[PDB]
């Protein structure tokens, strides 16, 4: 079964022919995964965008600033 | 408030997505339905979704001409402008009851709660003794900041619990110290 | 055995006739063709590619009281209603053998000297069509009748997001925006439209 | 009122859509508020449920209730199921004058409960010989009134108005000065008896619901075993007595598809019916015992015509999903599954625990409808059985009389299109030893079921 | 026209069928047409979000709907004839029959037509 | 049971038929609709937004002793009289459930060889409907058919003002200089236009 | 279209209900419509000389009339239908229902349909 939150939506979204089909849940786990990846990843850029949470684009706001980054 | 100009790429279409997904298939069909438009149109779709929502407002945050909520707030910590934070009501309740009853601090009182209206929860900053006349008045405050509260003269007539001997509880004159977060549109 | 359906979608109603047709049904067709005459050769039929809108008519009473029924003068309004009705009916009938859209042409009701309470109906349907108005090939054709209507107003569910309820409730899934930017979906809504509430009421437009 | 025009606006919700209604069922609710220890009929109105019980969605009465009202049930029976202990919200109201505060007054709840009923009497600030009482529950304001101070007319003013229908005050001596003004006094000394509730509490009810009728029963959201075997030893007594009644029953929570399908092969009786799943409805969660009594009003609701067997319920969600082998077991296990589909919780087949057998005609008796079906006609029968059992002379003339009343009374379910042929004749072999009330009959019909399931073959 | 194949997919097992090589096995634009039937058949229509409103049937939903029998063979006939015949390969669908083998259980059959089916004329000036 | 009911306004006159319409009513009802063909598709129909007068029609005789009765002879002349009426007329039929403004297009009375003093009547009436020829928003439409008569002459009352007598007798109250401005009005009316009295009789426009 | 919300008024009591605070109660826009059609229907056409020709109604007027039953509820349903209608956010008002409980003393009922109570077709290319 697929064990990506996204990679279920996604192969539930499609025709209900694909509950046995080890081949479409494996395809679909897989595209699920990086779609996974990405939400967290955008949820990341978010952080970047304020000096308060810059995280390691804290770097960029050092580097906006004019302060030394390291 | 200022519109938001977006890039041509963050408002694709989401069939414009899935054409140019399929655009190399040649050999195998690609119709509605089929098993290659099963693997791709999930796909074509969730990207539509993801670049339309999730990219679109991360740019609206960026910037304080289109910001808001905490995300506006952190623009004005960049200048070292605060927002201003709201209060709670302030103002005096007159207690009448036998004189040995005692009223203590953190007591709570409310307003009339009615199938229109809900109640309004206030609570006594001081404790004080009825001993000497019959009539006390304690200094109270609303539990909740915001205007809230602010209420009439005569709007605080009810008490959570019951206390012995207290014969009737009423605000004197109309609470004053509440005031509402700043709007985000000043504040911007 | 003979029942009639009239399943009006734009107001969910399926109308069963309580009464079957009286004398008997029929149905005409009659092939699109124009006749041309030739100089030493005399007429000739030349067929055109189109379809012909053909007509279903037939004659009833509502009776008063009889399986499941309803007032004559509230079936005569709901029926007179349907006649300006711009959207189209699916009408079924068994034992002819009939099923497809279609649509009022006209209606009339008559009250007999005798048998007040009755209303005598007779009334006419015509056969119901649709105007459906880049990297060309071949695709599936859309001949589907798109006669699906939902809830002017729609209540958020727990696992709905607002790309998922443009397509579902607006058909390309992209036509988000056009919910998001009415102002009282915007009120409802806050300023993000990626995030949102089960419950929130939310209007679709037209 | 005075002649003229008078309108009023309600919400569409409070519209009377209790027409057209059937089915009645039953229930040993446990309830805060309203009588106890009696069945009440409801005619499926929310209001109505509301005001006999109250609101608390705590108590299994109105959250319970209200689903089984969502069911679409022509008639609700329920009774207050109580642990004893019972009391009533009291108050007593004392007279300023006298410097001993005498008490003058007893203000008592309407119906025995635990809810915060408050009191708060303060002077009326137009008049000081008058004064107004402001009834509350909790903080929430239930009721206002200014009074005259004269004991006999406070209790009477009190019990006057309309809005009283909570609490009753009643005198306990004279005054003539009036009552102190008190702020919030609660009318301690209640108590609903929703505590620690017997697992023998649940019997009295029985006794009592047997002298009603009803079409089916179900228990208050709740799997003990020893009730579901004293439930279902109690309603097979009353089918020795003639009435039929049909009982839904819901495995307990922790209960996995191995529990449940085995609870149902243990007892298969075709008056059982177990629910295999819990289900969603706005966040509460309702437990496969809970969610019995929604499934028992749909059933009763449907009556003869209409049948579960694809209903989509009012559900949201249901926690426990099963693949078609998973179901097809506790199908076959006469387990009563919801299933999820496209956003929609579906009932399944309209089975119930009678599976073990099936042997040939009893395949039919395995489904719910067929049962009610079955009952419903018994039922009938025995009314008309009880209008000339030693009332109409047993000659030949009045049992073709009696025929003719139930060849005409099947005859309108041929109308109802419900049977496709029937027929009732004299029983002769009953009928060689008959007496006044021993003539006996027979019959069979055609029920006709609603359509299941499609096979198609495309031929290509 | 240009039709394309497609890879079969055994309903039976709900799986793909792969050769030796373990490519999955690709199959003639008939085969991949007829595939195609069936899945449309058993798609339902207006649910599964990722097709739009032309695919899908709703053979489904009709086993709730309260029309008579005669009424319900109808509907099944519009339905499936209108869920296939989106397809440009069809040419017809028809000779629909049905058999209520037991009381309320049907069984039903029907006929589809190829483009290919066609007969076609024989002349040329 | 069943009656009409004619409201004459312009004459205030409520006229109730003293016989009910013969043998049998009847009201139809038709979609304001066009047809169009398109090339290699055939014909369509296009429904017309707007909605279609429709009539009502049926037949009488008028007895001369019968509860309410009024010689037949002057009836036609009432009739007929209402035929030119420009005004519309307001028929309510109770059994039939018909109600709405209507005006009569046709009429026509008949001596019978025999029964001399009775008039056999053949009406037909049409739905009636009206023509309603800055900072745009939104407001209640103007829907409210505004058939109300009154008298050409107006007998002012203690409490009334010029201004008064204008809106409620001429709409908009703005409009009383049309009142003062005739010289009847001028004559009975002071100089002041503000200054009137209980009895004066005042002659409204049109 | 952007109808406003406006301010409750208890008819029950002839008050406007205020807060605590002693600010009127405000409320939607469909309660505010819900508060305008009651007062619609209360207030008779012609007679109250704020308001055009357009508002009120005449049912009061209907009661002296000499019309028969039937025909004075044809008018009742004619004059409520009439003076509702006017709002735009109004769909269609019917369903009407009468009960003559006592031999001379009415009671009736009408349902009410909002603009947002339409149904909505589902298509797009």
């Amino acid at each position: 079964m697929i064990a990506s939150k996204k990679g279920k939506e996604m192969l539930l979204t499609l025709s209900p022919i694909y509950e046995q089909s080890i081949i479409m849940q494996s395809l679909y786990e897989a595209i699920g995964s990086e779609f996974d990846n990405l939400e967290l990843l955008d949820e990341e850029i978010e952080l970047q965008l304020f000096p308060q949470s810059a995280t390691w684009g804290l770097g960029f706001w050092e580097n906006r600033v004019g302060l030394i980054t390291n | 408030e200022r519109e938001l100009p977006i890039p041509v790429f963050l408002t694709e279409d989401e069939d414009s997505v899935h054409e140019r997904m399929l655009s190399n298939f040649q050999d195998v069909s690609t119709l509605e339905g089929d098993f290659i438009y099963d693997a791709t149109r999930p796909t074509a779709e969730q990207i539509a979704e993801l670049k339309q929502l999730g990219l679109q407002n991360n740019l609206k945050i960026a910037f304080p001409q289109t910001s808001y909520g905490t995300y506006l707030e952190w623009l004005g910590e960049c200048k070292g402008v605060f927002k201003n934070q709201p209060t709670k009501a302030t103002g005096v309740i007159t207690f009448t009851g036998v004189q040995g009853t005692i009223i203590t601090k953190g007591t709570i009182v409310t307003t009339i709660a009615t199938d229109e209206k809900q109640s309004i929860e206030f609570e006594l900053l001081e404790t004080k003794t009825i001993g000497e006349n019959e009539t006390v008045d304690i200094k109270a405050e609303s539990r909740i900041v915001g205007t809230i509260g602010n209420v009439s003269k005569g709007s605080i007539s009810v008490l959570l619990g019951s206390i012995s001997g207290v014969k009737s509880i009423t605000n004197k004159e109309d609470f004053r110290g509440g005031t509402d977060i700043e709007d985000e549109e000043h504040f911007r | 055995v003979i029942d009639i359906y009239l399943k009006n979608e734009k107001e969910k109603i399926d109308f069963h006739f309580p009464v079957n047709p009286q004398d008997s049904l029929s149905i005409k067709k009659e092939k699109r063709f124009e006749t041309v005459d030739i100089v030493n050769l005399g007429e000739f039929d030349i067929k055109k590619e189109g379809e012909k809108i053909r007509e279903i008519s037939f004659k009833t009473f509502l009776p008063n009281l009889y399986s499941e029924l309803k007032n004559p003068i509230e079936v005569v309004a709901m029926l007179e209603k349907w006649v300006d009705q711009a959207e189209p009916l699916r009408l079924i009938i068994t034992g002819f053998g009939y099923n497809g859209l279609v649509t009022i042409s006209s209606f009339s009701n008559t009250q007999t000297a005798g048998r007040e309470e009755d209303r005598d109906i007779e009334i006419t349907f015509r056969t119901y069509r649709e105007l459906k108005i880049s990297n060309t090939k071949t695709d599936l054709k859309d001949n589907r009748p798109n006669t699906q209507t939902k809830s002017k107003i729609y209540t958020v569910k727990a696992s709905d997001t607002l790309y998922k309820i443009a397509k579902n409730l607006l058909g390309k899934g992209s036509r988000w925006p056009e919910i998001y930017n009415i102002p009282e979906n915007k009120k409802v809504i806050g300023k993000n439209p990626n995030i949102i509430k089960k419950g929130k009421l939310v209007i679709p437009s037209k | 009122e005075i002649p003229g025009f008078y309108n009023r606006f309600k919400t569409q919700a409070e519209k009377s859509t209790n027409t057209g209604l059937k089915g009645r069922l039953a229930m040993p609710i446990r309830a805060n508020w309203g009588d106890v220890g009696k069945v009440v009929t409801i005619k499926n109105d929310l209001r109505q449920l509301k005001n006999l019980f109250g609101d608390d969605m705590n108590y299994s009465a109105f959250k319970l209730g209200k689903l089984a009202l969502l069911g679409n049930v022509k008639e609700l029976l329920l009774y207050r199921l109580v642990d004893g202990n019972q009391k009533k919200g009291t108050l007593t109201l004392k007279d300023t004058t006298e410097n001993s505060a005498k008490d003058v007054i007893k203000l008592e709840t309407k119906y025995p409960t635990a809810r915060n009923f408050n009191v708060t009497i303060k002077s009326n600030l137009v008049d000081s010989d008058k004064k107004d009482f402001i009834f509350f529950e909790n903080t929430k304001q239930l009721f206002s009134s200014s009074i005259k101070g004269t004991i006999d007319e406070i209790v009477l003013e009190i019990n006057s108005n309309l809005d009283n229908e909570y609490v009753i005050a009643t005198k306990v001596a004279d005054s003539d000065t009036i009552l102190a003004n008190v702020v919030n006094q609660a009318l301690e000394g209640g108590n609903d008896g929703c505590t620690s509730i017997t697992n023998e509490s649940y019997l009295k009810a029985l006794e009592e619901f047997e002298r009603y009728s009803f079409d089916s029963f179900v228990l208050d959201g709740v799997a003990d075993e020893a009730l579901q075997e004293t439930t279902k030893a109690w309603v097979a007594k009353n089918k020795e007595l003639g009435k039929d009644i049909l009982l839904f029953l819901g495995g307990k929570t922790e209960d996995n598809i191995k529990q449940i399908n085995d609870k149902s092969k243990s007892f298969n009786d075709e008056n059982i019916v177990n629910v295999g799943s819990s289900a969603y409805y706005e966040n509460i969660k309702y437990t496969p015992s809970e969610v019995a009594v929604y499934i028992a009003a749909l059933s009763v609701s449907k009556g003869i015509t209409g049948s579960i067997c694809n209903a989509k319920t009012i559900f949201e969600e249901v926690e426990p999903r099963l693949s078609q082998s998973e179901v097809k077991e506790c199908l076959k296990s006469g387990t009563l599954v919801l299933d999820f589909d496209d956003g929609d919780v579906i009932i399944v087949d309209d089975v119930n625990t009678f599976k073990k057998y099936v042997d040939d005609k009893n395949e039919a008796m395995g489904y719910i409808s067929n049962i009610m079906f079955i009952n419903t006609i018994n039922k009938d029968t025995s009314l008309k059985r009880k209008e000339f059992v030693g009332k109409i002379f047993n000659d030949a003339t009045g049992q073709t009389t009696v025929i003719c009343a139930l060849k005409k009374y099947f005859e309108e379910l041929m109308s109802q299109g419900i049977i496709s042929e029937f027929n009732v004749d004299i029983d002769t072999e009953l009928q060689a030893t008959a007496k006044a009330d021993e003539f006996y009959w027979k019959w069979d019909a055609v029920k006709v079921d609603v359509m299941k399931k499609i096979y198609g073959t495309g031929y290509l | 026209l240009d039709l394309k194949g497609s890879f079969l997919f055994d309903f039976e097992k709900g799986e793909f069928v792969k050769n030796a090589d373990g490519t999955l096995k690709k199959c003639d634009k008939v085969q991949a047409y007829k595939q195609w039937c069936q899945k449309a058949i058993l798609t339902p229509r207006y649910k599964k979000a990722a097709y739009t409103n032309i695919y899908g049937s709703e053979i489904k939903d009709l086993i709730a709907s309260n029309l008579s029998q005669s009424a319900k063979e109808l509907e099944i006939t519009r339905l499936i004839k209108e869920t296939i015949l989106v397809h440009p390969y069809t040419k017809e669908v028809g000779e629909f029959s049905f058999n209520w083998l037991e009381n309320s259980r049907l069984v039903e059959y029907e006929f589809d037509v190829l483009t290919i089916d066609d007969e076609n004329i024989v002349i040329d000036g």
